[PDB]
RNA sequence: GGUUUCUCUUCAGAUCGCAUAAAUCUUUCGCCUUUUACUAAAGAUUUCCGUGGAGAGGAACAACCCAAUUUUUUGAGGCCUUGC
């Protein structure tokens, strides 16, 4: 039936290794801040976008006191981004707001260089310590001579195990990644549901990129929301089947052919 | 659109030697949630939501045993980690005795826990540190065993020295040897201490001592296997310090064994472990698989337990050190003593310092730490607002319990009763309460005093109008207004003359979803709101040239007052209550003398600090030939103190506070038996005074400054510095953060330049920045207030030199006309 | 369990089925107990008897008993708090 | 070793009572007390369990063998624990 | 295997449990350790030849006991798995 | 009594299926010569591709350190006489 892998970590590192090329380096969620999809929600409901977002018809569509000039101090001008981080502040009449604001704590992740390099040392990009203070202090301390001593026996909890493994970097670094790859086992999924590229579209601020280009990413993200937005469950259900009707029935027979033999026979029948 | 053992938790409220009050804190996202998410997990295997930032504080009582399986009651208060809610922090911090305060270990100490250290100290409660996210030291920062130690110990002194800061006294400096640390991480739900590590060793091995061992393992001690005794480094080797040969390199090894392998050797690591596991756990997504392991490997969560047991004093030292501080009596003759006990008994006594809502409906059911005595269901109370002073028999209202209630993190149990040390829920005492607030016993003799209301460690700046769309809507809208003010701490609200309803907060987040809750919740009235202002204060930068003397309304008596500044520290020393006002003239002088070399006349003339019993403005009498007219002036002294703070608190230029300023005065010119003639005109005439000299010797205005830390990676440094550039800033600070690869900015930035700043920061860097920004610093606007051939145009930004006129003249506009 | 009932009065019974009343002070791995002004009762554990409630009552002092032969222990009353 | 112990070794050269497994009651000055309760006195007044009394130079108890003992109330002022 | 510690998970449970020295009790169970030195809660003791008394905590050395009547509800084949 | 894949019946989508289609109706826009076919946002609804839970049936693969003399795995159990 083909669904539930399982595999071993050293299997998931080769894979995660082989498919690089399409995949995001983020491993944290801040970068997209302002660019997820509660923003882009946001954004469409009070018809605002962020520099390099997606744009939409707008939800919808008499003089007042606060609004006066004169009585208004500018020191800096409010943009749109304080608009969206925070939509019940600086926007009247917000409808169909969500609330943006999340601390993603930085990820601080080393990629390894070498295979060498022991999957636990001090990495250069790392910032030496150099703990530096007033005096220590004292403490009951227990001095010796009083009397007292082990048993022996007991040891440290592991001694044979080593601290680190040939695995190990790699292991760690499977906590750290990306969905598909972080799991040991899975539920297979149909090939049509594998986006490979969505989280190219859902770079930030790219720059340097032709005109045309930036456009497209524009509308990819158009597509992602929307269909965030439009997201109802089935709201009913059905588990009628075509293919086991027409299968238990005496007029379709069953077997299997090469894909391209199958091709070629649909067009003729078409035909 | 728990029956069995409520009965045990009733058991154990009942004690008081068993229940202890505690509380989590440290810098934005250090883990303390998950780690109290990990704790409920293993207990019960039975906006917020959308934002994901903490920003109303949370109630939880739980039942947890110790390392040696006798069980207590925990009162522990989840703060907010924001630094624009540190006002739900204080409120906390006033109800419980003692605080945990946990610093993420890959990103070090910051901001708001070193605000939040100075602030418990001050309030002399209990401190002990969790260090969170020890797991990010190995899986992602990758650091040897040696390092993360180097890194923890960092962490440990930086703390100190935060701490001796502010403490007279070096009666508590924390290391896990004295058990003040813990060292976990919720997320996989690790958490031990030093000596509880220990228990770990013995339990699975032999008869070797439990303390002793503890006791030797953090610190610079080496272990020689030869002499099976641990040493003062004595191998020249280069053996790791014992916390890294029996901690660290082990749980680093467990570690490394789930996530870099799980299949190939992990079973045979467990075994050495002794953790049994089955198929169906061993075939789990790595992550839940280590969190798993570690549950097996490091118990139920004892190491949090017994630092507060053992640090902690408990309520039964509780009211002693809790009475002073809180109480106006202080104590003495009777209720002050009888707080202490803290026996059910008496009076009993309750303190208010929450008001926790209920969505459906207006109500919300009020929160305290039960004093003295106990509550019962049904039972008649009198409320004690703060303004009730023990004859001001107006503002204290009585009315019944409804329910009382003792809170599970978002659960309500219903009881009958609860004894004192205990926090609960209150229903039926909300309508007459606002903010902090006492329950006493009602309409029984006895008497009361309220305690200090909630002293709170920012200062709300930013300023927001609100107005509803719809004038007949207004009453809605104002009741809301009220709820909102139950509801937040610090937020402030007021009237102001135009009829424009004003809000005070701390920052644009805190804000923002006080107007969520306003517009969303507690009126669904379509609300118009205001661009954000700051508040300014008023001061003056030199001796005034000549002094305007009023006469008063009735033409009878002259008051000669002059002004100029006061030297930085003076009021900053005023305000913090170190050169208070209780203290004899003697002791009074003695400090100004000393300290700033005062004038030893001078001294004996000071009167007054003005607008705040602790205020930065003083009032000080000096013309001694004249002077020694002493009783005449005594009997108008008081009145002209009056005007004094009247006249402060209220503004000549913008009607703000006025701030930094010393009035005195040079001539009294009073009538002979002054009659009701001098004791009511001279106050009008006092505000009109201090009012003339201010204006005559020499205006500025005072914008508020907010301090700002930044983390940020190496590349995006001076794009920070672009934004503060952009925004008239100025960086204090920038340095790299031992042990993990980011740097920090301090800086500083103007209080109107501070909206949208974050959010600038943050898009310009792709998300990699992040600023916390809190109000810490007064300073004068650039111009000159008062200059007449300034020309303001009416939309454009004016100019450093001029924005003085520029928000003088538009303040006034909004109101002051 | 035993660290919480510290310093408190306590009843302790012993395997003869003599009563030990006395300042939880101490215990060990054995049940070593360390009694505080300890006293020892034969006849009565007294629930108010009308009659009298001490009968054979002794004032024994600091005492140290044997874990071998203590069977039960129940709180008798708070510590006392010289 | 057990705190208990601590304070019985606290107690040798003290005069103290102690009580065998069989009820007989033994005063006098403790010499020696040994890890498992094994105890040298010296000087010895015994009471047995029909009331009389005798005099003892030196004797020696097992451990095992003792109910209890009484010591001096100089020790009660180890409250760290 | 190591049956105390069946005996461990049942705190919170109410027993009855028969002594050596023929006493009988009936309370809460609080904690059992290592010893099977048992703690309870709610405590109805009932030394042979005599009217029950009812005590709100007690501590029974583990050796003394005889063995404890389980609630007829148990469910023995949950707690038997480790 | 355990493990694995076939079949049937029953039940459930409040943040999910770390993915994203089509259709109906009711509104404002945009093409505009008429109708389809359409523009692009909102709202109310369904259909489809997958999915979980429960039961029953059939098949295949295995299979009927800490109790040894000083403490915590008992030397305890039982009987009778005397005394207000
Ligand atoms: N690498 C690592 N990350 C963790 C660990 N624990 C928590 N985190 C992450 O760090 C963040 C902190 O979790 P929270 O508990 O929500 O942080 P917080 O303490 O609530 O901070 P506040 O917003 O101030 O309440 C979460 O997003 C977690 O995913 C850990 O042990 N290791
Ligand atoms: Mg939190």
């Amino acid at each position: 039936t083909y669904q539930r892998w399982q595999f071993t970590l050293p299997m998931m590192s080769t894979l995660y290794r082989l498919a690089n090329q399409l995949l995001t380096d983020l491993v944290d969620d801040n970068y997209f801040y302002l660019f997820d999809l509660k923003a882009f929600f946001t954004s469409k409901a009070l018809n605002m976008a962020i520099p390099g977002g997606p744009k939409f018809e707008p939800l919808v569509r008499d003089w007042n006191e606060f609004n006066d000039i004169n009585k208004i101090i500018i020191r800096q001008p409010i943009r749109t981004e304080y608009k969206i981080a925070f939509p019940y502040l600086y926007n009247n009449l917000p409808h169909h707001v969500h609330l943006t604001w999340y601390h993603t704590p930085n990820v601080v992740f080393i990629k390894t260089e070498d295979p060498d390099l022991p999957a636990f040392y001090f990495d250069p990009l790392i910032n030496p310590i150099s703990h530096r203070h007033s005096v220590k202090s004292q403490e009951p301390l227990p001095d010796d001579d009083e009397e007292f001593e082990l048993p022996e026996f007991v040891e440290p909890f592991l001694k044979d195990t080593p601290l680190y493994t040939d695995n190990t970097a790699n292991g760690i670094a499977l906590l750290w990644a990306p969905r598909p790859f972080n799991l040991r086992s899975g539920r297979t999924r149909r090939a049509l549901d594998i986006p490979l590229v969505k989280n190219w579209y859902r770079e930030h601020c790219p720059a340097g990129q032709p005109v045309k280009v930036r456009v497209s990413y524009q509308k990819l993200l158009k597509y992602y929301v929307l269909n965030a937005l439009k997201h109802r469950p089935p709201k009913a259900q059905k588990k009628r089947y075509l293919f086991r009707s027409f299968k238990a029935t005496k007029f379709f027979q069953s077997t299997k052919l090469d894909w391209v033999e199958v091709g070629l026979q649909v067009c003729r029948q078409g035909y | 659109t728990t029956v069995y053992e409520m009965d045990f938790l009733a058991d154990l409220m009942d004690n008081s030697e068993l229940i202890r009050n505690v509380t989590l804190c440290g810098h934005l996202h250090h883990g303390k949630t998950c780690f109290v998410d990990c704790l409920i997990e293993q207990t019960h295997p039975e906006t917020e939501q959308e934002r994901g930032v903490g920003i109303k504080s949370t109630p939880v009582t739980v039942v947890l045993p110790d390392t040696k399986g006798k069980s207590y009651l925990f009162n522990i208060m989840d703060t907010p980690g924001h630094v624009n809610f540190s006002d739900e922090v204080t409120a906390g911090l006033r109800i419980s005795d003692g605080v945990v305060l946990f610093i993420d270990a890959a990103e070090g100490v910051m901001l708001n826990t070193e605000r939040l250290i100075k602030h418990a100290v001050q309030e002399r409660l209990a401190v002990t540190v969790c260090i969170n996210k020890i797991d990010r030291l190995i899986l992602e920062l990758k650091l040897p065993p040696t390092d993360a130690y180097y890194k923890l110990r960092h962490i440990v002194d930086e703390v100190n020295g935060l701490i001796s800061m502010y403490s007279t006294d070096e009666n508590l400096i924390l290391s896990p040897l004295l058990g003040n640390v813990c060292f976990s991480s919720s997320q996989y739900s690790i958490c031990f201490t030093l000596g509880s590590f220990a228990k770990i060793y013995a339990d699975t091995f032999g008869d070797i001592n439990y303390q002793e061992f503890a006791k030797r393992l953090w610190g610079d001690i080496y272990f020689n296997p030869k002499t099976r005794k641990f040493t003062k480094k004595a191998p020249t080797s280069s053996s790791q310090r014992s916390f890294v040969e029996f901690i660290l390199e082990p749980l680093y090894k467990i570690l490394a064994q789930v996530v870099g392998d799980v299949d190939t050797s992990l079973p045979r690591t467990l075994d050495e472990l002794g953790i049994h596991l089955t198929k169906e756990e061993l075939k789990l997504n790595i992550r839940p698989l280590l969190r798993l392991v570690c549950k097996k490997f490091f118990g139920e969560f004892t190491g949090f337990v017994d630092m507060c047991v053992q640090h902690i004093p408990s309520p039964k030292v509780g009211a002693k050190p809790k009475i002073e501080h809180t109480y106006t009596g202080g104590v003495d003759s009777d209720l002050g003593e009888a707080m202490s006990d803290c026996d059910p008994d008496g009076p009993l006594m309750c303190h208010t310092t929450k008001m926790y809502s209920t969505d459906d409906g207006v109500q919300f059911h009020a929160f305290g730490r039960v004093l003295s005595g106990t509550i019962h269901a049904g039972q008649p109370v009198k409320v004690l607002g703060e303004n009730y002073t023990l004859e001001d028999e107006e503002d204290s209202q009585i009315c019944t319990v409804g329910r009382l209630w003792i809170s599970v993190a978002r659960y309500h149990i219903e009881v009958n009763r609860v004894p004192a040390g205990n926090w609960v829920l209150i229903e039926g005492v909300d309508q007459p309460i606002v903010k902090t607030a006492t329950i006493t016993e009602p309409r029984g003799n006895e008497e009361a005093q309220i305690f200090r209301p909630l002293k709170f460690n920012t200062t709300s700046v930013i300023k927001i109008a609100v107005e509803p769309v719809n004038p007949s809507e207004l009453p809605k809208m104002l009741d809301g207004l009220r709820k909102v003010n139950k509801s937040y701490p610090s937020l402030t609200t007021k009237v102001e003359e135009s009829g424009e309803h004003v809000i005070l907060g701390t920052g644009e987040l805190y804000l923002d979803c006080v107007m969520h809750d306003l517009r969303k919740m507690y009126s669904e009235i379509d609300i118009k709101v205001a661009d954000p202002v700051v508040t300014f204060c008023e001061t003056v930068v030199e001796t005034s040239s000549l002094k305007c003397f009023a006469e008063t309304p009735n033409k009878k008596n002259k008051i000669t007052m002059i002004a100029e500044p006061l030297e930085k520290g003076l009021a900053e020393d005023i305000e913090n209550e170190v050169v208070q006002i209780t203290w004899n003239r003697k002791k009074l002088g003695e400090f100004f003398q000393t300290k700033y070399d005062w004038d030893l006349l001078a001294a004996r003339s000071i009167w007054a600090f003005g607008p705040d019993a602790t205020g930065p403005n003083i009032l000080v009498d000096d013309t001694l030939p004249s002077e020694v007219d002493k009783a005449l002036l005594g009997s108008v002294k008081d009145s002209i103190v009056q005007g004094f703070q009247w006249g402060t608190r209220e503004g000549p230029l913008c009607d703000e506070l006025i701030r930094n300023v010393k009035f005195k005065i040079l001539d009294a010119v009073v009538a002979q038996e002054p009659l009701h003639r001098g004791g009511g005109q001279i106050i009008p005439t006092a505000r009109r005074v201090v009012y003339s000299a201010f204006l005559m010797a020499t205006p500025r205005l005072m914008e508020p400054y907010y301090f700002v830390e930044v983390q940020a990676p190496a590349d995006c440094v001076s794009a920070v510095y672009t934004v503060l550039a952009r925004r008239r800033g100025h960086v204090t600070q920038d340095a790299p953060i031992p042990g993990s690869p980011l740097y920090t900015i301090k800086a500083f930035i103007p209080a109107i330049d501070s909206f949208g700043f974050e959010t600038d920061l943050r898009t310009h860097t792709q998300g990699q920045a992040f600023s916390l920004s809190v109000f810490h610093h007064w300073q004068i606007v650039p111009g000159d207030p008062l200059d007449k051939s300034i020309v303001i145009r009416p939309l454009e930004p004016q100019p450093a030199p001029h924005l003085a006129r520029e928000f003088m003249i538009k303040t006034r506009r909004r109101k002051g006309l | 369990k035993m660290l919480q009932h510290i310093d408190y009065r306590m009843r302790c019974i012993l395997q003869d089925g003599r009563i030990f009343i006395g300042t939880f002070k101490a215990f060990d791995k054995h049940m070593n107990l360390i009694l505080c002004d300890c006293d020892e009762f034969r006849k009565i554990k007294p629930k108010n008897s009308k009659q009298a409630e001490r009968e054979e009552k002794r004032v024994l002092g600091l005492v140290l008993l044997r874990g071998e032969n203590l069977v039960s222990m129940t709180v008798e009353g708070p510590p006392p708090k010289d | 070793i057990g705190v208990p112990i601590k304070v019985l070794h606290e107690a040798e050269g003290h005069i103290v009572t102690c009580e065998t497994n069989t009820g007989e009651v033994y005063r006098g000055k403790l010499i020696e007390a040994e890890d498992n309760m094994n105890c040298q006195m010296s000087n010895i007044t015994v009471t047995y369990r029909d009331g009389r009394v005798a005099q003892l130079e030196q004797v020696y108890i097992r451990g095992s063998k003792i109910r209890f003992l009484i010591l001096p109330d100089m020790l009660k002022n180890m409250l760290k624990s | 295997m190591k049956l105390v510690r069946f005996l461990m998970k049942l705190s919170h449970e109410t027993v009855t449990i028969e002594l050596k020295n023929g006493t009988q009790v009936h309370g809460t169970i609080t904690g059992v350790d290592v010893s099977m030195n048992t703690h309870l809660k709610a405590v109805k003791m009932t030394l042979k030849n005599r009217e029950p008394v009812q005590l709100e905590t007690l501590s029974i050395r583990g050796n003394n006991i005889r063995y404890f009547i389980l609630p007829d509800s148990l469910p023995l084949d949950t707690l038997l798995v480790d």
